[PDB]
């Protein structure tokens, strides 16, 4: 019962489809400096997700 | 203490006797330094702060679409260009020198 | 008074974007 | 299991402060927080959208956002203002200046670490996030760059939970803004690839319903934002209240995305009828599945005759059996095959939720897939492709960093997108 | 200059007894929070 | 039958409120 | 332990009022006190006058 | 927070600022004496101190004594503070070179000095507010030096500059356009938005719509203060579509040399027939493009609309604005250029606007300000540069501007850079 | 009787608010199933 | 296990003097000297800060250190003045002169020999003394070389007993005194081999946690040290206090310093609320440890979001369970992996203690061993070698008898600790 916060299960593979071990979290990351202009997004380039077809469960 | 090596990065103090009946010392303006936050540290803030992002320099990506002038008009040299002694000395470099946020 | 260059009156009904999928 | 709240620009904020409004009608929140719902029902999800307190009162999950304070102190200071929680409430020193670059390189990133905050905290506090929701403008400074920048700076540090935007999509005739083209164009690329779901909203719809359909005197932004936070109610009241047919924002998402970049719908909302006309019309499942496919109910100004459907979702509300409803929603498909998209077998899927909104016998959501989005999408490539071809007013969004060939790498992913729709519109057997 | 320094000091004068009226009258009118309490004191006799 | 004619009763009664209202305006 | 902990969010939402209300009185007097070194500078500017 | 610091620079600055700062006192309830009888929506205007005054955030400017002095033993003398009201020695003389070079140049620091004590009184700027005229030696030379330093002493700040051009056959001095062409430089580099107030326009409008044959500077005056009350009431009070002064100038300039903007008021009549006519948006929309509805002199018709930034206040509702729109659009009368098919922004508020006691203007429910960019604002600088070429063809008066400390170089450039502005606008209304 | 909220007394509330897979307004257990939570 | 307590300085002197007030508080100990508490609880373990008489006066085991007989008349003229014990009371007539080598060398030595001789005193007065705990800053003359001379000295005396300290640590934006880098640097070489544990507060951090989390218009210095007085109390209420979990200083040494050189730890306490959020805001573990672990809440001016955590601790006050304080510090261990140090295996340590203090339901003191503390002490030690190239001030320290040599290996220390902790922030298993 331990972990299993925040992801899709009663009870506790490492818990479950969702991370429960992501290392961001709560604290965050220094972004709003790396966010830049020159820098930028392209074709297809968006996050790879379970919703675009991409199996991130592997 | 000569002006082209105090005054690199800042206007000259334009000495005007009005306001006095003696000799002029200066008017502070509000030209603000670049975000220069020293590493690492939070974003520690006391009380509300002028934002330096909303008093970036005119001249930053200004075009130098006359034949490499980002100045447009004379007025550059009464407002942007100073004649520092033996040296010139302009403000457009600060534009560079900044990022789009204010930079340095 | 400036000159009063000559400008069509056109007053029509603005109804617009009529469609009905059909049911039944 | 719990979906957190975004409001973004002028536009959104207003729009969510109202929402927000209309969400706690359902859910008997006093706009100071205590509950006092007349049953339980409205306690039996209230933590979807509301976060609980000591003294038992309830807290929005929400997020506010604008360089703008003005629009958090018109939401603080109204009626409903009581309810959010003041530190959520994220905003700067000046305003967005009506440009994306701004919005998104300049102002907003200097301030979305707030941002990024306060909405992680808000979203990690919570048992098992649904999802995230957000509420902007696209032809907006701060509601379109800081609300892009806010979905693409959570999509990649939340990428399998949905997320979506109730982008109030912008249009010539109701233009208030001339760098339109300009930030519609920045903002979709943005949504095209880091929305799973990306509904449309347009304002001279919103208006023609409150001629055409309301027949009012004095229509204002105040029925507009109740149209817009009807359909945000309406997205996901299965979530809050049980219902014979449940369904959730995954399983919409699941139902009417047949390819990655196919997330932008029309939406529309049942029943509606002018204050005058409510005694003649015979309010019953035929009559709402009628004003779905009325002109006068959709949200979106666009010809769908134009186009075909490829997916839609009908998200009832209110005590019906399913037999006709199903009968009722196959029978428009089989009459209207002109207009649906063959090779999908059964376009359109149906979710039956039993609590209706306060006030109203039986509603319903109509989210619709359909490919005459690409009519509106090309009608604004051909003005951001003219004011392009000018420096029309390139100067402010240059001035800030952005590079040339961002316009035209998003004047690309716009060119492929409707070229999809096409291609998608005509595909045969 | 007088006039205005002797009521100033009693209008302040008057605010102070106020704020030390408002502060004589009591906060507590429900029962008093039982703080001091172990975890062992779910044991009983 | 009952029933939905105290639901019609309902309807009827916000809406003719509601016009009472407009007609303030 | 409801009532236990109900007592004790009556004694907190009550210690918060009480600080609400001298927190209101500390703020008025503030208020004051700027209006009454506004009474000097009115009545030291007629002084400087005369 | 969210406020705008006010200048006023010259005699036309200084009646500007007095109507207009009657008009904000009138609006928020403040009496001359500078206290009151969520009501602080005062702050974008007037600061408040903790004894419950609320000084204006503005700064007056005249090289002569005179006006300021009139400001001083006026009504509104407690109203404003000692200092940011500078007085000058002696005046400009109709001399741009005069207020730019060697007079006003002593006293552009204190100038610049003040601003900055407002910008430090001050937590959310959004910009300066620069009423002038470029008739005159003060507005146009001390004006040009203030933008000027103001451009590098606050960075990218908004700087609208509400400027009294000299109108076309309506004439106070000889040398208006010698001024008006050397302080384009400033206006044309150093401002994001300048905004005409010409007498001229002004003159006939209170002449066939307000009903009063004998109006003067009181009377435009007070119609300026009401165009610019209208065009902030956004961010001033609460509005449906609320805009910031950065959000419309970012829509109303095209090109950096391009912004330029021509203003109109409505429904401006008297209250003699102000009750004869439906004062509807519509109505009021369609009076806005009147060519003799408007506040500057140049025939809207002559060139290629550009950008139109409409404000609405009062019951003004935003389908009766869309309509109004629309029924524009149809009217093809007034066209927009091809690159700008979207041509408009609106911006609407609650507010309507109170009407001064002892003024002309009659109390109505809605009222609209339109303030927009188009290809036929090249008519009046075209004049003026040619007023410039008649007079420069053979030095008249030039001797004057360089014994008081400028050179015939400036004066060459100056006619360049118009005449440069002027194949801008035309290259710009070109179709595609 | 007069209901909480002001907006629902010109409402019906017993069958209005009642799902089909189920009249008291009030459910067997909230500390247990539904409204568990904090505090 | 008694705690003797020393305030050096005058900042030292107001904390030590909020900590007594707070303490006394706590205790039931009105400045009179005697005890009208409502339970046996707080009378049963009062020995660890208060000392008995035989008239029932229980005097604070303080030690009071300041060269300037002000503050001394000001602590004792303050509300709870007469509490301390008359003699106890130790000055100097010319002041520490706001320099290290002054009140280290040739002031401080003068009186540390009656400062040693009262210390002794008080510590053998007690029946198995903990240790000593100080309260000075780093940037001040008798607050910091005077305090770094006690250290040393009773680091000689008594070995065993546990030495906490709380160092006060300078900032540039709030820099009061032009040779704050001098002192810091001549005091954290002291620091670093003779203080047990040394925790840092910063006015940079104190002043952000009255602004964004308490809001608060003008507060005091008083104000602020309740800030770093509960804290201080929260360390040691598991000491004065029984409770499911138990801890002492001896404890958290051992638990949270893997590295005799690496024990600075930035420290924070929870809740901390406005007054407008008090209605929105909740007393639970789940908001005791977000607040706990919000970046904002440490009272030291770094990010941990560019550091990793060596250890931390959690000194949980209040009856709560420990399912609500395992499960949720676990679940922020997993969530901010890249944020905690691999090698080191569950590096938070939670202690309770079931006596909350009062006018709060449940509380917490974060003491957190974070490897971003290097930051701070980069950025004074570069402070530091700027002032001392062009040897700026050096001729008050040469004047009062230091040699360069102190201030060569002083700043040679610092830059090997900054260096320690960049290593193991990012070396790997
Ligand atoms: N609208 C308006 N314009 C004015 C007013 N007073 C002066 N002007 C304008 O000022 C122009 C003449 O310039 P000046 O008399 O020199 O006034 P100025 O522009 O402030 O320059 P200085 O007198 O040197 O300060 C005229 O063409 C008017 O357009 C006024 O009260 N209202
Ligand atoms: N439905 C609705 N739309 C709005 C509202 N306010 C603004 N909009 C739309 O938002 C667009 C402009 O957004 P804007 O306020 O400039 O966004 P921002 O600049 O980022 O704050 C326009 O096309 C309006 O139609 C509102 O209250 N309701
Ligand atoms: N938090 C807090 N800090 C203080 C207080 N008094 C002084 N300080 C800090 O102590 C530093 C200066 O110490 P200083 O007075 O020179 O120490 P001393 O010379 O030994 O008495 C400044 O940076 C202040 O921020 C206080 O009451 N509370
Ligand atoms: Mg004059």
């Amino acid at each position: 019962t331990f972990g299993i916060h925040g992801t899709s299960a009663v009870v506790a593979t490492d818990a479950s489809v969702h991370p429960s071990r992501k290392p961001i979290g709560t604290f965050g990351r220094e972004v709003g400096s790396t966010v830049t202009p020159e820098i930028f997004l392209r074709k297809n380039e968006g996050p790879l997700t379970a919703s675009r077809g991409a199996p991130t469960v592997n | 203490f000569a002006p082209e090596e105090l005054y690199k990065n800042c206007p000259p103090p334009v000495l005007c006797q009005p306001g006095y009946d003696f000799t002029p010392i200066s008017y502070n303006t509000f030209l603000l330094n670049p975000q220069d936050p020293p590493h690492g540290v939070r974003s520690v803030q006391s009380n509300f702060m002028h934002s330096k992002c909303d008093y970036r320099p005119r001249s930053y990506l200004r075009p130098e679409e006359v034949t490499g002038t980002s100045h447009a008009s004379r007025h550059c040299h009464c407002n942007e260009v100073f004649q520092l002694g033996d040296h010139t000395m302009d403000f457009a470099c600060e534009g560079t020198m900044v990022d789009h946020r204010n930079r340095l | 008074a400036a000159e009063h260059i000559p400008d069509p009156y056109n007053d029509k009904p603005n109804r617009g974007r009529i469609w009905h999928f059909r049911t039944g | 299991r719990e979906i957190v709240s975004c409001q973004a620009g002028q536009c959104g904020n207003q729009i969510g402060s109202k929402f927000w409004e209309v969400i706690s009608d359902e859910h008997g929140v006093d706009p100071t927080g205590t509950y006092q719902g007349d049953s339980d029902l409205q306690l039996e999800r209230i933590n979807v959208y509301f976060d609980e307190s000591s003294g038992g009162r309830y807290v929005p999950r929400a997020v506010l956002m604008d360089l703008e304070p003005g629009t958090m102190d018109s939401v603080r200071a109204g009626p409903y203002g009581q309810l959010f929680r003041p530190d959520n409430f994220i905003f700067g020193q000046s305003g967005a200046g009506n440009n994306w670059a701004k919005g998104h390189y300049t102002e907003g990133a200097e301030l979305i670490d707030s941002v990024l905050d306060v909405c992680r905290k808000e979203a990690e506090s919570c048992d098992c996030l649904q999802g995230f929701q957000l509420s902007h403008s696209l032809g907006g400074g701060t509601g379109s760059g800081m609300g892009t920048l806010l979905i693409s700076k959570l999509r990649e540090e939340y990428p399998d939970r949905i997320m979506m935007t109730f982008s109030v999509i912008p249009s010539p005739r109701v233009s208030d803004t001339v760098v339109e083209p300009y930030n519609t164009t920045l903002s979709v690329h943005q949504l095209v690839e880091n929305s799973d779901e990306s509904m449309c909203i347009d304002n001279e719809a919103l208006y023609d319903i409150c001629f055409r359909t309301l027949k009012l005197t004095t229509p204002t932004f105040g029925d507009l934002n109740h149209l817009v936070a009807a359909v945000m109610s309406g997205v996901t009241c299965c979530l809050r209240f049980p219902g014979q047919l449940n369904s959730d924002l995954r399983k919409l998402a699941v139902n009417l995305v047949p390819f990655p970049r196919l997330h932008f719908f029309m939406m529309g909302f049942a029943p509606l009828t002018s204050r005058g006309s409510q005694q003649y019309r015979g309010l019953s499942v035929a009559e709402l599945t009628q004003q779905m496919f009325d002109a006068k109910n959709m949200m979106q100004a666009a010809d769908p005759r134009h186009g075909r459907y490829l997916t839609a979702s009908a998200l009832f509300r209110g005590r019906m059996s399913t037999k006709e409803v199903d009968e009722q929603m196959l029978n428009v498909q089989n009459k209207n095959s002109s207009y649906f998209i063959e090779w999908i077998p059964n376009n359109i899927k149906s979710s039956i939720c039993d609590i209706p909104p306060k006030g109203l016998k039986m509603s319903v959501t109509f989210i619709g897939n359909n490919t005459c989005i690409q009519e509106m999408f090309r009608r604004v490539g051909e003005q951001f492709t003219g004011m392009f071809r000018r420096k029309a007013f390139l100067h402010w969004y240059t001035g800030e960093g952005m590079d040339e060939m961002e316009f035209t790498e998003a004047e690309s992913n716009m060119n492929d997108l409707v070229s999809e729709y096409q291609q998608y519109q005509d595909a045969t057997v | 200059v007088l006039a205005a320094l002797r009521d100033g000091q009693a209008k302040e004068d008057a605010l102070k007894g106020e704020l030390d009226n408002l502060g004589a009258t009591p906060y507590a009118n429900g029962a008093a929070p039982d703080t001091f309490r172990l975890t062992s004191d779910d044991y009983c006799d | 039958v009952e029933e939905k004619k105290q639901w019609s009763l309902q309807e009827n009664m916000q809406l003719r409120m509601a016009n009472a209202l407009d007609r303030q305006r | 332990e409801q009532e236990r902990d109900r007592a004790f969010d009556d004694r907190n939402e009550e210690v918060n009022y009480r600080l609400y209300e001298v927190e209101q009185k500390v703020a008025e007097q503030r208020r004051l006190m700027e209006k009454n070194g506004a009474d000097f500078n009115r009545a030291l500017a007629e002084q400087q006058r005369r | 927070m969210r406020e705008a610091i006010c200048i006023h620079i010259g005699q036309a600055g200084c009646q500007v600022g007095n109507a207009c700062w009657e008009l904000f006192c009138l609006e928020h309830g403040i009496q001359p004496d500078g206290s009151m009888p969520e009501d602080d929506a005062f702050n974008t205007f007037f600061s408040e101190t903790g004894a419950g005054k609320h000084v204006p955030r503005c700064l007056f400017l005249d090289l002569e004594p005179t006006v300021v002095d009139e400001v001083r033993t006026g009504t509104y003398r407690q109203l404003f503070n000692p200092e940011q009201l500078v007085s000058g020695k002696e005046d400009a003389a109709n001399n741009y070179a005069r207020g730019h070079y060697t007079i006003g140049k002593e006293i552009v620091d204190l100038a610049l000095d003040r601003i900055r004590k407002l910008a430090d009184n001050c937590t959310g700027l959004q910009g300066f507010m620069v009423f002038h005229a470029v008739g005159g030696g003060t507005g146009s030379g001390l004006g040009a030096l203030l933008l000027e330093r103001l451009s590098v002493d606050y960075g990218k700040k908004s700087k609208l500059g509400y400027t009294v051009y000299p109108s076309p056959q309506v004439s106070t001095a000889v040398v208006e356009p010698y001024n008006c062409v050397l302080s384009t430089h400033s206006l044309l580099e150093h401002t994001d938005v300048a905004t005409m107030l010409d007498n001229e326009a002004i003159y006939d409008l209170t002449r066939r719509s307000l009903d009063i044959e004998r109006p003067s500077y009181t009377n435009v005056n007070r119609l300026i203060g009401q165009v610019v009350s209208s065009l902030t009431a956004s961010l001033r009070f609460d509005g449906a579509l609320n805009v910031d002064l950065t959000e419309f100038q970012t829509n109303l300039v095209p090109y950096p040399r391009i912004h330029f903007v021509l203003t109109s008021y409505a429904p401006v009549v008297s209250a003699e027939k102000a009750y004869h006519e439906q004062l509807s948006v519509a109505d009021i929309t369609n009076s806005v493009f009147e060519p003799a509805g408007m506040l500057t002199k140049c025939d809207p018709r002559h060139g290629k609309y550009m950008s139109c930034c409409l404000m609405y206040r009062g019951d003004v509702v935003p389908k009766d604005v869309n309509a109004a729109i629309a029924t524009i659009k149809t009217k093809r009368t007034i066209q927009f250029v091809d690159w700008c098919p979207t041509g408009f922004k609106c911006g609407i508020n609650y507010q309507p606007p109170t009407v001064v006691p002892g003024g002309d203007l009659a109390k109505v429910q809605r009222a609209v300000c339109m303030i927009a960019n188009s290809t036929a604002i090249a008519e009046v600088f075209a004049r003026i540069d040619h007023k410039f070429d008649l007079m420069y063809s053979k030095r008249a008066f030039v001797h004057w501007y360089v014994g008081e400390g400028m050179e015939e170089g400036e004066f060459s450039e100056a006619r360049e850079d118009l005449a440069a502005l002027e194949k801008d606008y035309e290259e710009v209304g070109a179709e595609s | 009787t007069a209901p909480n909220a002001v907006d629902s007394t010109l409402l019906r509330l017993a069958p209005a608010y009642e799902s089909t897979c189920h009249h008291e307004m009030t459910l067997p257990d909230k500390g247990v199933t539904w409204g568990k939570s904090r505090y």
